[PDB]
This record gives C-alpha cells, structure tokens and sequence, in this order.
C-alpha cells in the first residue's frame, strides 16, 4: 500500500497527470488530490470511473492563499510520495520578470507545510524553473531539518522523451529506446549525448542541428499557439511515467536507471546537477558517473555548467533572505 | 525387329531400360562370356554381358543372381535394386536375392525394407525403432556357428542401420579372418569406419581391395570422400576423376544410358573444385568430357 | 494500416481522449486531428511524444463557422473510424431543448462532408444528446445513399462504468467486470440489468437506490462543479476504451462483446435501443436478444422504450 | 492470417516450444505440429486448453522413416515461418562430430519436403551444431532453386541470455536489458562484447572469469545431469523469443534489433557470422556492422573468425560413403 | 516475499509447471525445488534464464526413498505456497486398483514432512485421485494439531478450461471467459453449469453430447497416445494459473473468485465440494451459494454428491490404518 498526493489538479497539467495515473496505480493504492480552486470538481469527476481498488481523497483551500492551509494538513498524513505541480499561468507572466518571483514562494509555502507534519517522503519538483526551484525547496527543507538528499528529485525527463523521438524520426529502420541527457532543465543547460548509443551515427553537420533542435523546443509550441498556452499534454505524460517508476521503486517491484536533477553529495563540482542514478526502497541508492564523452560534449558540458553555477546561485540568493 | 519386340517385352515390370547400343547379344552365348570377362578385372563391361545374356531369358534365375552383384559393385544404384526387386518375385527363395537386396538397400537410407529383406534372407536358415523381433530373430551369438560367414561376417549393416560407429568397427574387423577374400566384403568393413571418422586407419583396407581387384570404383569413391574429409583436395580431386574415367570403359561412346545413375559421382567433383578457388569448371563441364 | 481521425480534439474533452487514443494504438497506425481552433498547438504538442511508429497530421479550420470547410474534406481522404466529439459545453442557463437547438445542426455538416469522400467508414457518434443525434445523422447518411445499419455505433460505456463501480462499491470484496445497462444513455431512460450478474445481491430497498443514483449522476457531477464545467474526464475515458474495441475489431485481433445505441433492424418495436451486439470485420456481425429479465425491470424497460420512443420522434424531423 | 509450423514436436525441446507458442500467438493464428511419432498425442492435448482464435492441426508419419513424407508434404501446404527443431538425444559417448554426421541428412531431407511446396517462408533452425547446420540448408535452397538470403535465420539468443544474466550477478543493484553477443554457437566461437553496454564494468580479473564460464556453462549444464541429459527448457524458450520476434515482424506490428546466425553478403569476409540484423515485413532489411571494440576482445574475434571458418568448410563439404 | 517451492518437480508436468512459473513470477520472488531424482538438471537450467529479482534454491534426495528425508527439512524455511506435485508416472502394465495406497503414502509423507516446519502455508495438492487424496492431506495437517480450514486448496480448474474450451467452439463467433463446473474432478461427478452464462444458448440435443465429451475428455487422452502417455501439458498449465492467482491474491495485489476442492464447513452436507470462493491476504475470506440452476443439473448434483461421499469415506478410512 502507498498513498500519492498532487498538489495542484485543477490546472491544465494536473488533470491529465490524476487521469493518467489513476489506471497505472497498483490494486490497492490511495490517490489524494488538493487544489485551491477547482478541487471537488476533479474529484468527483474520478470517482466514477470503473478501477477496483483504487480510492479517491480531495481537500480545498480558502479562496485567498492564506499559508499553511489547515486542509494541506490534514490531508497530508500517511502520504509516502509529494508530487509538487501547481504553478500561476505564464499568460501574465511576461518573460521571466516577476513569474520567478511568484512561482519561488508558492512552492516554498507548499513544502513547508507538507514537509511538517510527514518528514518522510518523495518530492518529486515539477514547477517552473526547476533549476532554481530545486534549491529552495531544499533549503526549506533544511530550516528546520529533517533533509536527506537520497529523496530529492527533480523531474527532468521531458528532455529524454523529445530526443528520443527526434532520433527515430531520421533513423527509421532503427528504434532505441532511450537517449541520455546531462546537465540541466532550461534553454541551454542541455546536452543531449547521442554518442552512448547503439548504431551508426549520422554526419556531424545533421547532428548538430538535431542537437540543437532539442535546446530550443519549448518555445516552438509556445509560437505554435500564439501565446495561449505551453506544451501541457507532454509535461503530464512525463511526470505520470516519473511517478511510476519512483512507486514501483519504492514498492520493491523494480529497480530502474533515471536521469533526474540530484543533489552530487561528493562527485561533482556543481551541488545539483541531471545525471544517471538507480533508485531503490530508500530513494537513491548509488550515483553512477557521467561516462566517456567526445569532445564537442566537453566544452557544451563546460558551458551548461558556467550557466547552471549561477542558476544555483541566483535561487540561494532568493532564499536565505526571509530569515 | 525380333531384337525391338526383347525390347519392348523388357520394358514391363522387368523394364531394366539400359539404352540398347551394346552389341553383345549379337554376340552368341553371352552367359560365358560373362563369366570370362570380369574373371580378371572390369566388371563393369561384364556387368554389361551379363545384361546381355539376361536379356532374352527371363526364367532364367541365374542371370540376375551375379547381375545384381556386379550392378551393386560398380557405383550404379538404382536400376541395380529394381532388377534385384524382379528376380526376387521370380524365386523367392534365395540368399543372394536378399543379402544383396538388403545391404544395398540401405545405401538410399530407406530403413523400412531392408528389415523384411533381411528377414527373408534369415529364413531359410536350414538350422529406437521397430528393431526388436527382426534383432531377436538374428541374434545367433555363438549359439551353434561360430565364424559363420554369412552371418558373423554379415549383419553388420543392422549396427550401421542405428548409426552405431562402435560396435560395427569391432563386429567387422574380428570378421574377416574367416573366408578372408572378398574385394566386396572388404568395402563392408572399409566404409563404416570411415563414416565413423578415422579416416587414416580406414585407409589401409581399401589399398587391401587392390591387393586382390584393381578394378573397383567403389572402392576409389570411397577413398576420394576419406579424403576430401581430410581436406587433402587435389589428388583426392585427380583419384576421384581417375574413378569415372574408369567406371566407363570401352563402349563408352554407345555405353551411355539414362545418365542418372552417374549423377552423384559426377557431382562429387563438384563441392571440391570450389575449395581450391580454382573453379573455372562448374556448369561449364557439363558435357562430361 | 487504420486511420482514426477525432473530428475536435481541441476542447476540454478532445484533448483528453487524442491522448489516451496516443497511448495504446498498434504499431503503424495514425492518427488524424481537426478543430476549428487549438488544432496546430495540440498537433505541436503531441508530436512531441517518444512512442514510435505513429504518425500526426492535422488540419486547420477557419474562425467563422462556415458550412462544408475544404480543409476538413481534405483531412478525411483515408480515414477508417470517425469519432464525433465536437458540440458545445453545459455551462448553467439554458435547458435541453435549447443546447439541441444548436448541436443538431453541427452534427449533421461534420457528417455530411465525411461521407462524401469515405463513405465506408465506422462512425462513433459521442456528441451528447446522443439519443436523438444518432437518428439524425442515420437520416443525413440516408440522404445521400451511402448507409450501412452495421456501422453506426452510438456511445453509451459511461452507465456502464458507472453502474459497475457503484456495486462493486457495495459487494466488497467481491468484484465484476461489467454489467448490462439497456435502454438509452438520458435520465430515466437508463435501465441496468442487476439481476444478470454473479454472486449474491442485496435487500430491493439497497437495489432501488443504487438504480436511482445510476441515472442522476450527471446533475451530482454539475452540482459537485458549481454551475460551469461537465464530466470531462469521464466522458473522454469511455470514449476511448470503446473506440479500442472497434480498431482491433477492423483488424481481426479481436471478437468484442459490447452494449451500444444501434439500429434494431427489425426488432422489439422502437428502431433503435441500447442492445447487446457483436462485432467482427465488418462492423455489426450478430443482434443478441436482451434476455430473461425481473418483473419490475419490464416495467422499467416499458416506461425507457416509451420515453425514447418519443426522443426519436422529437429528434426524427428538425424540420 | 498467419501459420506457423513447428516441425519436430513430440519430443524434447519442441514439445515445450509449442506449449509457449500456444499462449504468446496473436489472435487468429494456426498452430501445426508433426513429428514421425507422438504428434496426434500432443495435438490432443493441446486442443484441451482454452484462447480463441487459435487452431491445431496435426499430420502423423510412417514409423521407419521414409524420404518425401506424404503427410508433411500435405501438412506443409500454407505456411509462413517453419521452426525445424528435430534432432538425436545427447548419448554420452558421441562425442562431436556423430552429432553433425547423423543430423546432417535429417535436416537435409526435412528441409527438402518443406521447401519443395512452399518456397516463400522462413526458416528458424535449431537443430543443434548451428555452426554447421545452416550451410546445409543454403546448400539445399541453392540446389532447388528458390533461394533467399533475407529468409534464413540461425538462433543463437541462448548465448544473449547466459551473458545478460551472468553479467546481472555482479553487478546487482543495476540491471541492463541485453548484451551483444559475436561469432558463432560454440566453446570457442562464441566473444560477448562487454565494451558496448552502459555503466561502468567490474575491473578486470574478473571479466574474464565471466566470458569463459559464459563458454562453458553448457558443458557445466551437461555434466549437472549425469551426463544423460542437456539443455532443454533453457533452450525451449529461447525459440520462442525469437519465433515470436519473427512472427511480429513479419505482421508489421514491430521492428526488432535481433542477434542471428545469418549469411553476410558482404561486409565481413566470413560467409556466416552472428552479427546484428534489423528485422521487418521482408525478413532481414538491414545489416549492421559490428561496431567500435577494445583491444582485448580483438584478440578473440581472429581465432572465432578462423574456426566459424573451417566450420563452415567441414559443413559444406559433407559427404557420405558408400558401404 | 513469496518463495514458492514445488515439490516433485523434476519430471513430465512438473517440468512444464516450473518453466511457466519462472517466467511470470513477480520481482524479488524466490522459486524453489526437489525432487528424488533430476533436481539438479532443471536447476541448472533454470539458472541460465535471464529474469532480475529471481533467486533459485535447490535440494536433493537419496534416491531410493526414506521417510522424513532431511534434506527437504532443510529446504521449508519460509516457504508458503507449497505446492505438491509426486505423481507416479505408471502404465497400461497394472491399471487402476492400485496406485492409490502409493500415492497417498507419498502424499502423507510429504505433507507431514513439509508441515512439520512450516506451519503457516498454504497447499495445493495436484496429486492424481484428487476426491480421496485431499481428505489424506486434511486428517495429516489434523494429526500435529495445525489444520487451517482455510488454507488447504485442491486444483481443479481444468474442467472449467475443457468446458470452456468444448462451449466456446459450438457458439462461434461469441466467447465467454469462463465456465463454472462443480461436483469433482473425476469419472460422472463434473457437473457442468451452462445455464447461468450470458447467451443463447444452444438445443438441448447437442447439449447433451457437449457435457457428455466435457465428463469423459479424461479417457480420450490416453487413447489417442497409444494407451500409454497421458494429458501433462494441461494440467501443468492449470496448476500454474491457479497457484499464480494463490499467489498475486496473498500479496494484496488481487481479491478474485475461483473454483477449487474445499473444506465446506457446514455450508452443505457433503464433507467437501467444489464451490465458489473469493480468496484473499488470509486465505478464504467468504464462500458462496451455488445459485439458480435448472431442473437437470439437481439429478447431476446428487449423483455427483452420492459418489463424493463415497470416495471421501474411502479416502478416511485409509488414514486411520495408516498408523
């Protein structure tokens, strides 16, 4: 038995996240959802679907965000996964100038009253910026402490989906399952490393472009939507395959390799950084290193460091500030 | 023609085609010279007097006795075992009938007859397959013929029958020192240690033959294959090309016939020719040249 | 191989169900999308996925609604199955009659411009009245001569996800996979069949409120969202496994068994009713009678064929 | 819409062949057995399960053997994909080469009365000395006439199987899917490419403990059983794996990345070799070469090269002696 | 977790029941075996199959017999799905007035020997004379003093696969997925129930012949294979399904409803029946009537319950004598 609450369901990515992972969960699970507005509406919506065993819980909130809700509370009890996804809409949010700003503190107040009362859990970011978000969340953590860098993930594998798909679409006659992914979650903390795969290779002039097609990807359905959105029907289908295999992992039915944004105790330079791990009954088991590399990744790894070094820096000067 | 109507009779469930351009049954009493003929050597144009001969005596019972023998020697089996399957409906009652008829039988690897065959050759006897009755019924270990050719010397091809390389070695060889002169018994125990590997010790034997017949074809067919196993292809190549020029000889010109039966050994130089890389024969000497 | 177009995966419910529709097709199959607005970021969107051999394509309508688009006619040139999913939400104000009113009319042109180029095609009717859409769009394919009674499937798997949840929530631990829901898919129309199902069963008092609370689900669901918004998600679950059911059905990987709004074809009294059939490689392959049923379930099921009965009648004519 | 044969059933290997074919066949398939002895026993018990869809058919023979079965040429009448798994139970003394001298003709004569109906279909050999056994078969298709080097197959996925699992032991918490595996099914033909899997590698010392128990362990497998029996159930599913592989290629509902003793037009010198293939709607679509290796495991690929050579020679030039 | 250990399990059916439990097994399980003679081979065989999280332990056993062998006491330590499988593999020599006083011996035996150990554990005897041989295991668990009514299962799920089988053929193109069967497993006491199944179903003529085939299908078997083998395919196959629901049912994982040989404990005169019940993480949770059946299967049933009774006080009686 395992009980997995999402915080946030009322939204464009919360939905589709309740509804792809209420017909994978195992027989005889525990689904919570909480949202400020909206939550009964999604929650009565589930109840009727035909799945035995599974059971269905909701909580609301007031209408102003007053912080520590007592319905968070109470509804956080027994709960051994956190799924974080509630996030303001990037309609108003401009570029970046005050979306930081909002989206920083909402996921502070969100794992601090989470954290309080069950300190034994799986948080798994999935907000906005998770560059810095991933920080924050730690230091909120380690205010009052009960921190353990072995349950700290940051979902970073919708990189791997969109290179995966890229390759397969040149190479037709071949199909790979997975492609690896290093460094970070942003417009060019990415390095895609095509040369750790089974297969001839195309020449390097395609694949620079196929390298660089994955960089810049975001913003294509942005402009493919005349700013009415973002790319929402991926996020969900990520963040629902994330969640599985860290339940199935932590079940003891499996022990699978994921890239995913981690604390690098005493491997890496940099404290957080996206590279392969194995997971097990108690979070993260071992660290594995990044592996042989050519020499363009080499200088591309240099500079998704140099930028994600300030990244880091940028979300910790943020924190520390309110006490 | 009164020759035209022999023909035609023949050619009925003793059809035995052999494509008519020998003139020996012009030649008058073909029966001795048949005899006479393979007395020192060349049994394949005596196997031809013996067609002769046998041609226009259907009732005779002997004719097809030595005729089959001499068929079975030079490498021709297959209207060999048809003509034997004749003479067996005439009389059945004879061991040359059915020995003959069911060691060759064994050559097209069809188990099924050769078993009845040998049971009709074990019924006279004056005194993980079916297997059982027919082994029973052979047995005869020692009971009251010890060295009795034509069963301690025989019997061999039932252990070649169940691919048993081991026993027949043994069966064969403390075999041959009763009645030891048969170039034909010889190749009983010069092949089945071949086709249990041991080629070299195999060798020997087969040079026996010549000792006795410097005229077998088998016996050269059977040492090409011992060495094209060895791998040693070129003078298995040049002895194995020395055995069809031998197989014919004489009458070669007219002594074709339906030119299927010497379709395995005009293969075997082929699988060989292309070990060498040489090549440059293949379909090209098609015409046997 | 097959060909499933979705005719507006745009709204709250199409972009809930391409994404379950993208999840469990076969290898080297495609899957075509078509809405007046939203259609190229949703193409954008799912194209995006890492499951290979399936491709997307998509069309774009245009901003004023105008009848026979030559977009449209232009996606649908090898579709096998079409599913109708396009409508208009059921935000507060307005009755039944008023949301038929309008949904009538859209139902008839997206299925008058498919037929016209694929007239031998599989139709999934999900638009919701359904009970009197599905005879409006047999009347449109009527009239221009290409109508098949073995392909006109009308949707109706929610009441039986939800009948079979409801007592499977009363019989624990004991669990069913189904149960036969007959009758229609509109309020009191709705006759389940729990007498047809293994194990024991509750006292009649327990059976007369889980019967009643089958068929008033979809007034909790409004209440329990305020006034805005419907069954969204529900909706577009059943849509899809249905859908499935069909697909392999198109392939011979399959012989299904399921409860739909058909055509009677010389049946009990009313043309068309909620029966069992099943399927095959060619759409509709066997009729299968409803079969022995309770006293009180014949009344119910008198008072159902009567009210839809008159829903046929009312839906027979817009005229 | 597809029929498999399953030549050499009622026996040892073919009989649990066709009790895990029974399940994995699609819907709608055909199932046909034969063998000279047994087949309508097993036929009627196969019958008794459920699954729809799926049909038994059987064709008996004459006990002592006789060349162009009646019965299989009538049984061999549509049929897609012919799996010839028919050869002598493992006597202690045999040692190697009465094995290929007394399953040379079986295989001849069987593939013979199979192909001489039904050209268009494909073969999954595996009879046992697939060194050897392969070229007999080429032999016979080039004599008949009808000949196609895409629709030939050896399985070899066995020797996948004892790396992939040899090389999950010690490396426990991290486990990888599969393993290459170069040259050919035997004690010394056999190099498992180590070099080519993800994570890092136990040192050295080591590795090579593993590739030689990975050659050895049929003869570990031959002496456990007293030295009367051999690997079956092991070797049972590694048919079926690659039987089902075919049949969904061959469908159109995969294309698979496959391991097989297959003719390498080209490319390599050696005309057989165990090399990567990429499966489709036509049998073989697509070679693959053997990709970048270290220096360690190019010192064995010279020596397989050579005996898979010689191997192949001593196969083709397979001769019978008269008696 | 689970450590399932088949007792037996070295030749014919248990072989096939081995192979298919290997392969569906969840993660992290544990499969053991014994048997007198053969247990290494199939232990060696099994161990080259690559599947993660699945550990093989193996015992042995002095070859001719002896009561109470200590190696099988050392190889019941955690087990709980005993599953017993010592069936005589005898022939058309002597027919079938013995063969019952042999079988049971070994059953009480190996139950008693098992039991000793582990008492908390289940048992599914798939023995031959199943409606005398489970009433030997009860009276053995009885004799300690550690009989659990609830936990004491005889597999009998192969009429209800023939039954399927025989009714899904004569009512193309419609399919069921079950059909259930009561009374025994044995001679005129299957008493098919077709009525209660959605359908139309077919004349009672045709009917007649359908059940008739479905009662005597035991013989036809052993016909068809010259009188000497019988049906081990099947019954491998249904005792593999059968003790994988036991199993995914004692994990939580599951809570489904079959057809067995159980204790009925005052539900019904007869000692014990084949009736319904819905398993769970303790066993047997609750047990159901029979239902509404029509006005031929009452005649059925009591001839089914007169033999029954019969056999059960046979099976009683030699227990007693039996020290």
């Amino acid at each position: 038995m395992v009980n997995v609450a999402v915080i946030g369901a009322a939204g464009g990515i919360g939905q589709s996240l309740s509804l792809l992972l209420l017909r994978e969960l195992p027989f005889g699970s525990t689904l919570s959802l909480y949202d400020v507005v909206g939550a009964p509406g999604v929650a009565a919506d589930l109840s009727h679907i035909d799945r035995a065993g599974i059971t269905v819980k909701h909580a609301a909130g007031k209408l102003p965000p007053v912080p520590r809700d007592p319905a968070l509370t109470e509804l956080a009890e027994g709960v051994d996964v956190f799924v974080i996804v509630a996030g303001v809409p990037r309609k108003p949010g401009m570029t970046r100038d005050d979306l930081f700003n909002v989206n920083a503190g909402i996921v502070m107040d969100l794992v601090l009253t989470c954290a309080s009362v069950s300190p034994n859990a799986c948080f798994c970011i999935v907000t906005n910026p998770v560059n810095s978000t991933t920080p924050i969340a730690a230091q909120t953590l380690r205010k009052i402490g009960v921190y353990n860098k072995n349950k700290l993930l940051g979902v970073s594998l919708l990189d791997g989906l969109r290179a995966t798909r890229f390759i397969n679409n040149a190479r037709h006659p071949l199909v790979v399952p997975y492609v690896p992914v290093v460094g970070g979650h942003s417009d060019v903390t990415i390095v895609p490393l095509y040369s750790q795969i089974p297969g001839p290779l195309p020449d390097e002039s395609t694949l620079k472009e196929i390298r660089k097609r994955v960089q810049v990807a975001g913003t294509e359905v942005v402009k493919a939507k005349a700013g009415r959105g973002s790319a929402t029907l991926s996020m969900a289908e990520a963040g629902a395959r994330f969640t599985m295999h860290v339940v199935k992992a932590l079940m003891g039915l499996d022990t699978p390799m994921v890239y995913a944004y981690v604390d690098t105790d005493g491997e890496h330079e940099c404290p957080f950084l996206a590279m392969p791990v194995v997971l097990g009954k108690n979070g993260i088991e071992r660290r594995l290193p990044i592996g042989p590399i050519t020499t363009v990744e080499k200088e591309m790894l240099e500079e998704a460091v140099g930028v994600v070094k300030k990244n880091i820096a940028k979300g910790e000067t943020f924190a520390r500030s309110k006490l | 023609a009164e020759a035209q109507e022999q023909l035609q009779r023949v050619q009925n469930e003793t059809n035995y085609p052999f494509e008519p351009n020998n003139p020996y049954m012009y030649h008058d009493k073909p029966m001795e010279e048949g005899i006479a003929m393979l007395q020192l050597a060349n049994m394949a144009e005596a196997a031809l007097a013996f067609e002769a001969v046998c041609q226009k005596e259907p009732e005779n019972v002997e004719a097809w006795r030595r005729l089959g023998t001499t068929q079975a020697e030079n490498e021709k089996d297959c209207l060999a075992i048809i003509a034997l399957n004749h003479a067996r409906m005439l009389d059945p009652k004879d061991i040359a009938v059915h020995a003959a008829l069911a060691v060759s039988h064994t050559n097209e690897h069809n188990v099924g007859a050769a078993l009845q065959s040998l049971r009709s050759w074990l019924l006279s006897q004056p005194q993980p397959s079916e297997y059982r009755d027919c082994c029973t019924l052979l047995y005869a270990a020692v009971e009251m013929n010890p060295n009795d050719p034509q069963l301690h010397a025989s019997l061999g091809v039932l252990h070649n029958l169940s691919h048993r390389f081991d026993e027949a070695a043994k069966n064969f060889r403390r075999a041959v020192e009763l009645r030891p002169d048969d170039a034909h018994m010889w190749n009983k125990l010069g092949a089945t240690l071949a086709n249990g590997n041991r080629p070299q010790e195999a060798l020997e034997a087969y040079n026996r033959a010549l000792d006795i017949n410097p005229g077998y074809v088998r016996v050269m067919y059977n040492m090409a294959v011992s060495y094209s196993n060895m791998a040693q292809y070129p003078l298995a190549a040049k002895h194995i090309t020395r055995a069809i020029a031998l197989q014919a000889g004489g009458t070669n010109p007219q002594g074709e016939g339906s030119r299927i039966a010497t379709r395995g050994l005009w293969d075997l130089l082929r699988m060989t020719l292309n070990l060498m890389d040489r090549s440059d024969l293949v379909e090209a000497s098609w015409q046997q040249d």
